């Protein structure tokens, strides 16, 4: 039918930048293209309707334009409360097709990750399973290599990572790597440590603990 | 005073059936087109079906044609989406919207979005475990092994919110979700204040308040 190649996929801009999201159509769709803002966890909301008409309630910093088959969303002064993924959709021929989606984050100064190590809970060893959590609190940018060291020997493929959304205050992130093991295996070792590598660090940071010590 | 509310979703076996309702308030659905747009857990927006409640003209996406049925009722001002032969592909949050100005305003009003999980693993309540630290103090609760989404974790019954991070749920190899929710508090309050996480689970009817202290 009609595709919608929305570019880019993800971008970063500090407070006050001029953001431009490009949405190229696949054929003639006239001025029947709209834009939507969707904050994480909630429902999409209309921003621009019919190519270049601002919706009621949307601030004057949002605007759209049409140049043939290309539709651009324009944010004059990017605000901190614009952290959301944007989509472009056409309604010229059924079905309506959405864009790929452009996630917008706020660029700030590089911050160092606060590393914490968590031993498993004794209320969990009673069930025959152990889990070691490595905390990376408030850091920017998002890229961070978390590798586990057991008895100073590099382990891998036994832990899952999870990163939050951009924080509403200090526009940073938070990561938690959970090394899932078992009571039959967690006690067959001694030293547990997670190594953190980040741009805000000069050398890799390591937080360790000896089992029972 | 224009709002759309969806209801009727939840966990469902593969190939099973599920009906979704979309009650509209603030306008009559007889004047507008009603749509159903789903969003896969992490992916974009996919249009499913459309209906014109005046005469019931229905157009469906080619990925749901023959399996899904959309219907309306002007006497109830409520739209319906009958979903059959459900697969894991259909696991998504199903929104419901309208077309204002007969299409000139596009999908202006959307619903709160109810999620439909299409799996076969039974529901399971989470196991909440504490995380004792050593403000260089940080504690949290491990919400491990539960099914399905979502779960709500608050601290100190909502009174503790400054510097709280609840990580998204990652799906373990055992098909069970798990996440942690930590907090950064001043270190001079580990034997004075009381830190309790409130892990509430509605699908499994689980309500745990595991106090965290070293």
């Amino acid at each position: 039918d009609i595709q919608m190649t929305q570019s880019p996929s993800s971008l970063s801009a500090s407070v006050g930048d001029r953001v431009t999201i490009t949405c190229r159509a696949s054929q003639d769709v006239n001025t029947a293209v709209a834009w939507y803002q969707q904050k994480p966890g909630k429902a999409p909301k209309l921003l621009i309707y019919s190519a270049s008409f601002l919706y009621s309630g949307v601030p004057s910093r949002f605007s759209g334009s049409r140049s043939g088959t290309d539709f651009t969303l324009t944010i004059s002064s990017l605000q901190p409360e614009d952290f959301a993924t944007y989509y472009c959709q056409q309604h010229y021929t059924t079905p309506p097709t959405f864009g790929q989606g452009t996630k917008v984050e706020i660029k700030r100064t590089v911050a160092a990750p606060s590393v914490f190590i968590f031993p498993p809970s004794d209320e969990q060893l009673k069930s025959g399973t152990a889990s070691v959590v490595c905390l990376l609190n408030n850091f920017y940018p998002r890229e961070a290599k978390v590798q586990w060291k057991v008895d100073n020997a590099l382990x891998s493929g036994n832990s899952q990572e999870s990163v939050t959304e951009q924080d509403s205050k200090d526009s940073t992130y938070s990561l938690s790597s959970t090394l899932t093991l078992s009571k039959a295996d967690y006690e067959k070792h001694k030293v547990y440590a997670c190594e953190v590598t980040h741009q805000g660090l000069s050398s890799p940071v390591t937080k360790s603990f000896n089992r029972g010590e | 005073e224009v709002q759309l509310v969806e209801s009727g979703g939840g966990l469902v076996q593969p190939g099973g059936s599920l009906r979704l309702s979309c009650a509209a308030s603030g306008f009559n659905i007889k004047d507008t087109y009603i749509h159903w747009v789903r969003q896969a857990p992490g992916k974009g927006l996919e249009w499913v079906a459309r209906i014109y409640p005046t005469n019931g003209y229905t157009r469906y996406a080619d990925s749901v044609k023959g399996r899904f049925t959309i219907s309306a009722d002007t006497s109830k001002n409520t739209a319906y989406l009958q979903m059959n032969s459900l697969r894991a592909e259909d696991t998504a949050v199903y929104y419901c919207s309208r077309w204002g100005g007969d299409g000139f305003y596009a999908m202006d009003y959307w619903g709160q979005g109810t999620l439909v999980t299409v799996s076969s693993a039974s529901t399971k309540g989470p196991s909440v475990f504490p995380l004792a630290p050593s403000g260089t103090a940080a504690l949290g609760c491990l919400v491990k092994d539960y099914f399905p989404e979502p779960v709500t974790v608050s601290w100190n019954s909502g009174a503790l919110t400054s510097g709280v991070h609840t990580f998204p749920a990652v799906l373990q190899s055992s098909g069970l979700y798990s996440l942690s929710s930590v907090v950064t508090v001043p270190s001079s309050s580990l034997g004075t204040q009381t830190y309790i996480c409130n892990v509430n689970h509605k699908p499994s009817n689980t309500k745990v308040d595991k106090k965290v202290e070293p």
